[PDB]
């Protein structure tokens, strides 16, 4: 008697999956759809190289922090890189108004284009030079911020300042200045000469008045002064106009805003790899035709799904014999 | 299985039918060896494809995580962006590993129902001119040619054939 | 289909059975015709129907955006605001598309069983008096009062009756 | 012999679904769950009609903006319709403090009643009708905010003011006032006559004190100054208080806040369409027994469950042959 | 029921079956009564502990709500922050609810498909030297040993034993 | 003919389940997965006893309302609980800065060590007791915060203060200080001397000046002045640094934060239940194997998942006959 049977396939495969009802099911056909490796280097961005801080802040690199003079003239990124905590951040202690902000509109920024929009020397009035502390050396010599001038009074007095500067540029710009806050009054009048003083900043959208708050600070990196950092986005054909009798750190070189797009601002220890990527994360970049990675949450680019599993394979086959 | 037919009533599968998936051995006097079925065979990838692909974009809208800072004095929303995002986060992630879990066990019965249908359709055809050993096999009544095998496996086994020779040989 | 009986071993489906989705086509001296079979029908639009409000009495609980407004200098939480809305309505999305998806496939599968089990219902009740084609249809080793076709689909249908002219008869 | 069938349903059906393992499977029974239309119109709302501001603010309307006379006076809505960017908004340059606080409070809010407070007429010591700019023009003539008065010096003096109101109605009053911001000193002085001034206002839970800024700023609308508005929600029977030697501007008129209740404010290009809705979205209103639409994700009402698809349907027969 | 047996073919279940889920009672000149199919029961048992588990453990990963405080001045992001947490709420009740429904309609079935595997396993096993009544009973052409029984229980039942007295028994 | 079937499972049993498909189902065996119960108590989580601040906000506790002495010293906790609307907060009218930050803060402090960081004896040139409001009673005569000293002139003058404080502990401070707005300048002239004064304050990060702002207020708790408090977190090895020439409120105590790591501030009208428990809600503590539960969204400790069903019950049986 012939025979005809109905039988199915089996293998010497051994890779198994999870079901609802049965855990390690040894299959004949599976497909693994989780991305478990990376390069572990930060790389160029499909050609686009990234801008790493090293061991600048933004706040250093802005300023122009004199430690942070890598980035005097920084080339179009496709992300920014800065550490945790990065060494170099504001040398005379400080703070940086709406900083968070800042770093948000970053993300969103590709390319600047730094220009002088107030010269050092046009300030006939006043020191301009002067200008400088311990707090913020250069090759051992006292320094300070290089995109603005920390005016002093000259020949004894400080003549209260009227200047304006008007966008005549494509594009926006984003300008930035201060503000000093002497720990005593004597030091005050020693600088400014003028006990009372305050700084007037309008534009089309802007109208702020600072007064130096006078107080008895611990010393930050030797100073109990403080510098206080104010920022904003000047349109085309928009002027900014500053007033002041004393107190004010004056800008000098502002940032065109060259280059709009998608950017990010990556933290990560890292350092540039010398590769190319089409997704990258904090940790390395990821090349990949998987579905998902498990890698980590923020990254930039044409990227794979973010799930926190260990492994994620897909039955493709039968059961296995 | 829920079909009983993979790990079943057939018990083992088939190291040696290295063609597809399911398929046949026949056995007659002008020799045995295996033929792959190519038309459940080919049911079956074209489904296991459509639901990889079905898997992987529907996923496709799934939440982009994207760094915000705040300072010492913004620590609630802070904590609220924190816990928004890994929120997202094991949300999709419960749900691909949901899925996945919940698809491949239909995925396994999908081969199962397979198998057995396979089996259904030649069982249906042979009617008594075969016995029914209950292994996965079927012994024919009448002798089986090479040629009146694939007639088994195309679909167009002729009954009103061997109706007698098998008739008569119980 | 995994049940294999729609677009199975039933081929084709009936243009002129109008009265419900499954049932019966008799065929005797006394003419034939189709009916519906009312229980299994009625079983199958039950179920479908509160398959339906189940699905759009689980997505009552679901995400209702609202309008909020941010300045030039609340970036960052505009960001977070709108990346938060985006989130909850793509997964949202994904839950409605893909249980339809998945209860659509169930669906059909559904109504497989059910001509499956319906044609069960029929060769368990008439054994060895009727003889099986294999192609949906059941033909009697005696002949089959219209009294006595209702009588399989009532599920009354007497076996110690017939049981001697169908023995007889072969 | 006699034969029994075991069959199926097949129509001329023509309508398919989608599967996880098969897409545009043709089936016997569908059910369609996603509404996909709407009329086009902005209607009321269960037979309230909405505040559609055409070309105003919504702080154009606060503030009475003379451009904004059609809403000097406004009815219950069900709900606000605001342009994208309405060309009147604040006619004198400047801002609106908490602006966004103040909307987030109009959608929870049903009818404004406004009343007369402070009396243009009740200023003996200052000029109360002088007061006007040329950026805020009415009818070819300098105009302003018709809810608040720029009070002027009278006769070469500015007394200080001191003036309290206390809400003797049974509702909470959204009450608006404002410091102007001159360009230069002596611009001060020609206004106000006291080259230092300020205002303090109070309530039992509001205590400001505000000064005003002077900087050299770029013309808006023409001016160089701007105005800065405030507002708070006097509880009945609180008082509020006020006390300026220059700047001030003043009450007029407030808003008694006669119904709350569930509203919105909607963002949408369109205007009235003369109809009734259940449910309306930016894009015009849908009048739907499905459980399901992909018109807009803010909507307003009693509506279907907004996903993103293109199409949503249930398969609810079998195979169709 | 989907397989058909549970409620189906096999219209009613066993009190006095306390042994088990699923099972046999045989019945000869020996004595009657109920025995547990031990090997099925245990299969069954095996599969529905592991997914209550899975089920907890895939809700490990849960959105943990927590309280924030906001000013009279921050109703914005109050009102973000509320709408956030109940859309977490929402999100994670939707899938509790959406899983043990269809993993409760998945486990009947379940069921359903064991009782009808092990109903085939026997039925493969006697071949003709039984009679299906249909009704979830097996009658023997022969005489069957208490011996004989827990054959087929065990899978051993040997066929070419009574293959003599069954074919002659008819 | 001897005869085997093959049957199954049914018993008494009649708890329903639901499916997809149908609802109601009887089935012979079921789980339960929801806990819809609790104690009602507020428990000691794992031993270590919440804080319960009764009728006192947590700005009553940490500033020393009179009415708040039950908590002039606080053992340590697991969660702190504070009722909707505390009876006992600012007993003198006012706002404390930044106040939702700083309760947050505390979620994250499981316990102080109050600490004398300037004695009220140290004030010789000024009247350290003096120094008390009706606003602030206790035990029917007139008191104040205690955590803090209102310091007023002493013998018809109010020498400026440039005070400073060392934090020489090994843990971060808790600091406290106020400032007090006036209704007249004849109340500031008469309380201390100076008609304008101000209140610097300094560490190593923070750098502030306060002026205090004078205006006509309603009436609370008898008051038409106001009380503006502040904090800061004083690290080991940093000062703080005061200067004020009038309307200071000095710190006396500060807190130690001796103990930090998980904690909550629940927000429940209960008060201390006697027990323990390993899941606490704000209705009552929970004591459960159970994998969800239906209380209340905010729990604290070692908990079953919430979810808001009625009812979660999982099928393990077949269908019961
Ligand atoms: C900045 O400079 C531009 C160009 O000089 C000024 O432009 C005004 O308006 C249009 C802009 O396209 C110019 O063509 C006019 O000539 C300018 N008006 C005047 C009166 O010069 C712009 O106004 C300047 N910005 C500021 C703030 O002064
Ligand atoms: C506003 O006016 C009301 C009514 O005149 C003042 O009401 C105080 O307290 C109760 C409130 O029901 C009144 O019956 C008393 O007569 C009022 N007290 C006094 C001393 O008149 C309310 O105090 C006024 N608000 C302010 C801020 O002055
Ligand atoms: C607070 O007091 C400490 C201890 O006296 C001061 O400590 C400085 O730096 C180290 C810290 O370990 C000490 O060993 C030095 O002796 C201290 N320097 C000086 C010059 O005394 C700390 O500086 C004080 N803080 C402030 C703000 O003065
Ligand atoms: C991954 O990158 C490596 C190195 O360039 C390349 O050789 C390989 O082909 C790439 N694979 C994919 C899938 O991109
Ligand atoms: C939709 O509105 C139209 C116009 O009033 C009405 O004729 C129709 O009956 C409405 N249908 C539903 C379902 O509300
Ligand atoms: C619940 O707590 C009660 C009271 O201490 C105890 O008797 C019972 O054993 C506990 N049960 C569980 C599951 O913790």
């Amino acid at each position: 008697g012939d025979q005809i049977c109905i039988g199915y396939h089996a293998n010497n495969s051994t890779v198994q999956v999870d079901t609802i009802m049965e855990k390690n099911v040894t299959v004949t056909h599976a497909q693994d759809i989780l991305e478990k490796t990376h390069n572990g280097k930060l790389c160029s961005l499909d050609g686009v190289k990234p801008l790493i801080l090293r061991d600048c802040s933004v706040a250093g690199w802005l300023l122009g922090n004199p430690m942070c003079d890598e980035f005097i003239n920084v080339p179009e990124w496709s992300y920014i890189v800065e550490k945790a905590s990065p060494a170099n951040d504001l040398c005379y202690p400080g703070d940086f108004n709406d900083y968070e902000e800042l770093k948000h509109l970053l993300s969103r920024i590709n390319h600047f284009e730094k220009i002088q929009i107030i010269p050092k020397s046009s300030w006939p009035n006043h020191e301009a030079s002067l200008g400088v502390s311990s707090a913020c050396p250069y090759l051992g010599e006292s320094s300070f911020f290089r995109n603005v001038v920390w005016l002093i009074k000259k020949n004894s007095s400080y003549p209260t300042i009227k200047r304006s500067y008007n966008n005549t540029n494509q594009e926006d710009l984003l300008v930035l200045w201060g503000i000093h806050h002497p720990n005593d009054a004597a030091e005050q009048i020693k600088l400014y000469q003028n006990p009372n003083t305050y700084i007037s900043v309008g534009t089309s959208t802007l109208n702020q008045r600072l007064v130096p708050t006078i107080a008895t600070r611990s010393k930050v990196n030797g100073q109990s002064g403080r510098m206080e950092f104010f920022w904003t986005i000047l349109k085309p054909n928009d002027a900014i106009n500053f007033e002041s009798n004393g107190n004010f750190i004056a800008p000098e070189y502002a940032y065109k805003i060259v280059k709009k797009g998608d950017s990010a601002i990556m933290k990560s220890e890292l350092e540039y790899g010398n590769c190319n990527t089409k997704c990258q994360t904090p940790m390395g970049a990821i090349n990949s035709s998987m579905p998902f990675h498990n890698i980590h949450p923020l990254t930039i680019g044409e990227c794979p799904k973010y799930v926190k599993s260990n492994r994620l394979v897909l039955a493709t086959g039968l059961r296995n014999t | 299985g829920l079909f009983g037919a993979i790990a079943g009533f057939i018990e083992g599968g088939w190291q040696g039918m290295v063609d597809g998936w399911y398929g046949y051995h026949h056995s007659n006097e002008q020799g045995s060896g295996y033929a792959a079925d190519k038309e459940s065979t080919q049911k079956a990838i074209d489904g296991i494809t459509n639901k990889v692909n079905s898997i992987i974009n529907k996923m496709n809208t799934q939440f982009e995580a994207v760094g915000r800072e705040f300072s010492n004095l913004e620590r609630r929303i802070e904590n609220l962006n924190k816990k928004m995002e890994d929120g997202f986060l094991d949300v999709w992630t419960y749900n691909a590993e949901l899925l996945v879990l919940m698809e491949n066990e239909r995925t396994l019965d999908f081969h199962d129902s397979n198998v057995k249908n396979l089996y259904d359709k030649v069982r249906l055809q042979l009617r008594d001119n075969a016995k029914e050993l209950g292994n996965g096999c079927f012994e024919f009544y009448h002798k089986c040619d090479d040629e009146c095998m694939e007639s088994v496996k195309n679909g167009t086994y002729d009954y009103p054939q061997y109706s007698e020779e098998a008739r008569l040989n119980r």
